[PDB]
């Protein structure tokens, strides 16, 4: 999760991510949680 | 008293004012030394792209006089050469986002490209380096500037009046309203889940393309009078038809949730945008998920973007709300879009 | 308030190192001119090469007193290597103090060694009372941190709100007039034949409502006959009724006032009176007053009466005045009454 | 008269001859800081409105 957060700008392009968007929503929810609650603020 | 007094000479002074925030992480970690340069990002007003300003600071001010005083300037990056001018203020912020220290240039400096003028020697470094001062949260310096370019050079010789005849307003919406509520010998029979309405063809066809496609095609031959709307509740269809006629919906914010769906169903672009404005102005963390799912469902765009921005800012508390869990169970791709937006908003980390 | 943020985060790289010699008391052996260390690296593919050589014994004059510690750049392709090293101790026993550090850094270059020649004096370091020989070993710690300047952000932080397009009823009805869709009546004017929607005409124009409302549709609706008015004036009138605007009114105010008064368009009447009111020349006030009287245009009548009272010395020589006196005595009586009780009662 | 002010402005106590290309008036009216003082009601929206009668 930390890796995909740090490589997000490229990882979101891959086919694996575009398959995981449908086949596994809660993984994307947890990635969103680790990006939002465990990081931030960044100006705004 | 002698009011009115003929003319209304109303010379203006156009004042473009815009803001700029400058923030370096771990400021006093290294930050270079001696004279050097930390040339900032050039920035414009936002309206058009012709004026280009930029901050420029040195933690070690150039020359010995600015050894203990940080040397701050402001340089014209580029513009169509007219010798532009500005009065500017530099202000220091803190974590809580309130102005701690602020200095304003007393007069509007005259500027050309390559020529800079600023608060040289603006503050002693030791005051800033005082950690107990509280002006270095998380070791991060933050700065804030407001540039107030003024050009003036605009005058109007009022309006001499010299006539007293009172053309009364414009009334088109008002009597078109009189064609709806009084119903004034309408042409096509509408029906909404049992109710009976009597409305015209020409105004509906002009102001609602879905109706025009509905009315022009094959009901004129057979069933032009009677058409049934079995999709929208009549208590909001009334406001739909009170927009289609008089071009306004007074009691909209009471039911803007479903009126967006109704307007988007019949391609009422203006009413769709007004509903987006009514939903956008009452966003809340407890229901930002619902508004995002809605603004996707009914193809709204600006409300979708603003709900996305709100959820990015307030992701801390929405996830505890049941709306987010329902959103993730039901609509994965919306979570993908929100996650992508948050990722681009934090690309450089 | 916010218009553009540029974070330009200063690049900070950090990493650690250690140095343990198990026999420090007897680690001299070779008289301690310099201890060639094994290099170490970190970061991007170990591109930055580093090694710590110590001259524990007195190679120089004062070095007998003070123990030594240096950092050496073994190799790097870029000449400028500026790094903020923080030499210190990882507290073998309980000691986090005693570790001074140098905030200032220097441009390390290929093969150059820049450091400090002055760490700590020999005698009490050798003593065990200070706990600087744990098991005859000692640990060091340099937090070598290197930085560079290529970092910027653009940023907008736009404070934007949803914009509602302006009202389009006038346009969406003008376009209905010009297109003539779903029409329901045919207006007839002087050879030209127009075709218009009964509801909007009857709404905006009560005289139109009267001759449709009374149940003569198939007699009148299909072929309503407007025989008085000419083509282009009637066209302008219909453009007013449908759209609420009269574009080319200023050059047709007279006959359009007549037409508007016919159908009681009690706003186009006032617009025509505004066009006529700011046109009164000295020699036409007779005709304009005849207009305002004939078509019951009150405001233009008042303004024309005032103009004739204020230009009497000039108007009476004009033939239009003589004609209007010949044909309309009561207009002359009205203007007379107007300048009887005003704009003259001083003598 | 945005707020209530029909006073505080002086008057010309004598009629002076006006000739082509020449200017006439007075110069001692009110202090600049006092003018900019909002307590006197002389900065409506950072604007100054004038009522000249010639």
């Amino acid at each position: 999760v930390d890796f995909i957060n740090y490589h997000a700008s490229d990882v979101l392009e891959t086919s694996g991510w575009k398959s995981m968007v449908v086949s596994h929503p809660h993984l994307v929810a947890e990635a969103y949680r680790s990006l939002a609650s465990a990081q931030c603020p960044f100006l705004g | 008293s002698g009011p009115v007094a003929e003319s209304w000479c109303y010379t203006q002074i156009k004042v473009v004012k815009f803001s700029y925030m400058w923030t370096i992480n771990n400021f006093s970690f290294c930050r270079e030394k001696m004279g050097e340069v930390i040339k900032s990002s050039t920035f414009s007003s936002g309206a058009n792209d012709k004026l280009k300003w930029c901050l420029r600071v040195n933690p070690k001010g150039l020359d010995e006089e600015s050894k203990d005083y940080l040397s701050l300037y402001l340089l014209l990056v580029s513009c169509p050469k007219s010798e532009v001018r500005a009065k500017f203020k530099f202000s220091i912020l803190n974590a809580k986002g309130e102005e701690t220290k602020a200095m304003e240039s007393q007069r509007a400096y005259r500027f050309v490209q390559g020529k800079d003028w600023g608060f040289k020697k603006f503050i002693r470094r030791d005051f800033l380096l005082d950690e107990a001062n509280g002006l270095l949260p998380d070791d991060k310096l933050t700065l804030f500037c407001e540039v107030s370019v003024v050009q003036d050079s605009v005058n109007i010789s009022g309006q001499n009046t010299m006539n007293m005849v009172k053309v009364p307003e414009c009334r088109l919406a008002d009597e078109l309203g009189g064609l709806w509520e009084n119903s004034r010998f309408t042409d096509c029979c509408l029906c909404v889940a049992g109710q009976e309405f009597q409305a015209h063809k020409a105004i509906l066809a002009a102001r609602s393309p879905v109706f025009s496609a509905m009315f022009e095609h094959e009901m004129e031959e057979s069933k032009k009078n009677r058409v049934e709307i079995n999709d929208v509740e009549p208590e909001v269809f009334k406001e739909m038809m009170c927009f289609i006629y008089t071009g306004k919906a007074p009691n909209l914010d009471k039911m803007a949730d479903d009126l967006l769906a109704a307007a988007d169903k019949y391609a009422l672009e203006r009413l769709k945008v007004m509903c987006e404005d009514a939903l956008c102005s009452n966003l809340s963390v407890e229901n930002a998920a619902e508004i995002l799912i809605l603004a996707d469902l009914h193809s709204a765009d600006q409300l979708k973007t603003q709900a996305v921005d709100f959820i990015n800012y307030h992701a801390s508390d929405v996830l505890e709300t049941s709306g987010w869990k329902s959103m993730v169970v039901s609509h994965p791709h919306l979570v993908a879009e929100a996650y992508r937006s948050l990722a681009s908003a934090q690309c450089p980390f």
